[PDB]
């Protein structure tokens, strides 16, 4: 169930992040991550850790806010799968 | 920074007709480019959004075309409204830029000048001015020349002159001529006339009036 | 509804600092950027800065020199950007437009000019224009009143209070020594004159004075 929770939180840092990114990003010369829907399409494939790399971070706190979706997707997905990994090993004890 | 130019800065176009002015981008931008509109001493207006789309309230005539560094607005079918100054702008890469504009004039049939002339209101002459106005409304082309004549007399001192851009009603030109002097100047003079010869016609246009 | 609302114009002595306003209406959001662009007469659009309300932060335009500040009142809605230490350089018209987070400027305002000069503020004089008592007549009739003796620019001269906008031609205001001088025309038919009235409004924003002058033939 803390793999639902993993999923809400997620979805959260998946719009802060689009928000932050851009707000970070405005000001530094040849930024390309400053309109908050692109933002969110690269929050998604950052977080996925699939960045296809059409869009990246330039400034400090733009990459900063990366990490931390870079993470926020690295781990629902490990907890996801922690998640089902639990859920097989039970239904298995039988 | 992304460098938008806009070539040509002016565009002659006969009515009906379909035009087009360019943007080019310094480097891709992908479909990040807008377009606005600015009449005289209008303030920009959406025109279209991400090179190709349609804002609501705009005429249908209007369209966006292109992408990465070469842009198209495109109007099918200019008419006097769309007389203005088209500006393009990105938004790809910060900061947003704008182009160096485009000048849309039409090209209308020939016409003569309407001449009018007045002479200085007496709330006016209530203290010690005297201004007499004259109008060349409603001409094309923009090439036409004032002449005053303080009786039978040529005169080229106060004489202040004001072109209008092309007229975005009927795409024409106007002028206006004022000729400002004292009460006194103004007192000591009987007939006041003033000239307008334009292509219109060899002859010139004439209209007078004496302070009595 | 007009969403941006700029004052019409603001004078100011060289060296001094105005502060321009745009009180914003209608649909606002966390997203919401305003931006201010300067158009100095006769020439494009020039991007100044930008700055998002709901948090405060702001970018300028890093190629030109540095003369302004943007700030937002939160609750009240309105941006504000500080020009100071200004010369006939930054004399100009400035717009405040609205942007959405998606690129566009979706909405702009109506642009407050801006004079920086010596001079005073002088509010004009509206004189009527009849045609002679001599002068024949067709269809239709020339009328119209002359602005003159103002500062500093602008000025909107309308015509019944705007109802009528058809056949009308401000035309552009010309300086001779600190005082601007325009006149506006009106062409309506002869018949309907002068039973049907016609008057010039004239609003000098520099002065808040607005005027009226009804068109009344010669005795
Ligand atoms: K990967
Ligand atoms: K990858
Ligand atoms: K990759
Ligand atoms: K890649
Ligand atoms: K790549
Ligand atoms: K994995």
């Amino acid at each position: 169930r803390a793999a639902g929770a993993a999923t809400v939180l997620l979805v959260i840092v998946l719009l802060a992040g689009s928000y932050l990114a851009v707000l970070a990003e405005r000001g530094a010369p040849g930024a390309q991550l400053i309109t908050y829907p692109r933002a969110l399409w690269w929050s998604v494939h950052t977080a996925t850790t699939v960045g296809y790399g059409d869009l990246y971070p330039v400034t400090l706190w733009g990459r900063c806010v990366a990490v931390v979706v870079m993470v926020a997707g690295i781990t629902s997905a490990g907890l996801v799968t922690a998640a089902l990994a639990t859920w097989f090993v039970g239904r298995e004890q039988e | 920074d992304i460098l938008l130019t806009q070539s040509p800065a002016i565009l002659s176009v006969s009515p009906g007709e379909r035009v087009s002015f360019s943007c080019r981008a310094s480097q891709s931008i992908g479909t990040d480019i807008h377009w606005y509109q600015q009449r005289t001493n209008g303030s920009p207006r959406l025109l279209i959004k991400y090179a190709s789309e349609s804002i609501s309230g705009i005429p249908s005539r209007f369209s966006g075309s292109g992408s990465g560094t070469d842009f198209t607005l495109s109007i099918n079918s200019v008419e006097s409204e769309d007389i203005a100054n088209y500006y393009c702008q990105q938004s790809n890469r910060w900061p947003f830029t704008f182009g160096s504009g485009t000048k849309l004039e039409i090209k209308r049939a020939d016409a003569a000048p309407t001449v009018s002339i007045f002479p200085p209101s007496s709330e006016q002459l209530t203290s010690g001015g005297a201004s007499v106005v004259c109008f060349l409304n409603n001409f094309y082309p923009k090439d036409i020349n004032v002449k005053w004549k303080i009786d039978g007399s040529e005169r080229q001192n106060g004489v202040l002159n004001s072109w209008t851009d092309q007229d975005s009603k009927d795409s024409t030109y106007s002028m206006s001529s004022t000729l400002t002097l004292t009460k006194d100047e103004y007192e000591r003079h009987n007939s006041y006339t003033c000239e307008a010869t334009h292509k219109t016609s060899t002859s010139p246009i004439v209209k007078s009036f004496n302070r009595n | 509804q007009v969403q941006l609302q700029q004052p019409g114009a603001e004078l100011v002595k060289p060296g001094a600092s105005v502060k321009l306003s745009c009180k914003a209406s209608g649909y606002t959001f966390t997203s919401d950027w305003i931006h201010w662009v300067k158009q100095r007469p006769g020439h494009g659009l020039e991007w100044i800065g930008e700055i998002i309300p709901s948090y405060g932060r702001a970018n300028y335009n890093e190629k030109i020199q540095k003369k302004a500040t943007l700030t937002a009142d939160k609750s009240s809605s309105t941006a504000f950007m500080q020009l100071s230490s200004l010369t006939s350089e930054d004399s100009a018209v400035y717009y405040c437009a609205r942007e959405r987070g998606d690129g566009y400027f979706a909405v702009w305002g109506a642009g407050t000019t801006v004079t920086v000069s010596s001079a005073k503020t002088t509010p004009p004089s509206v004189y009527p224009l009849a045609p002679g008592s001599a002068a024949q007549t067709n269809s239709m009739v020339t009328l119209g009143c002359l602005v003159k003796g103002y500062f500093p620019e602008p000025v909107t001269v309308t015509w019944n209070s705007g109802s009528l906008s058809s056949g009308v031609h401000t035309f552009p205001a010309v300086l001779q020594s600190d005082l601007y001088t325009l006149s506006s025309s009106v062409t309506v038919p002869s018949s309907s004159w002068p039973s049907e009235t016609v008057t010039c409004n004239v609003a000098h924003p520099a002065s808040s004075t607005k005027v009226d002058k009804k068109i009344v033939p010669r005795d």
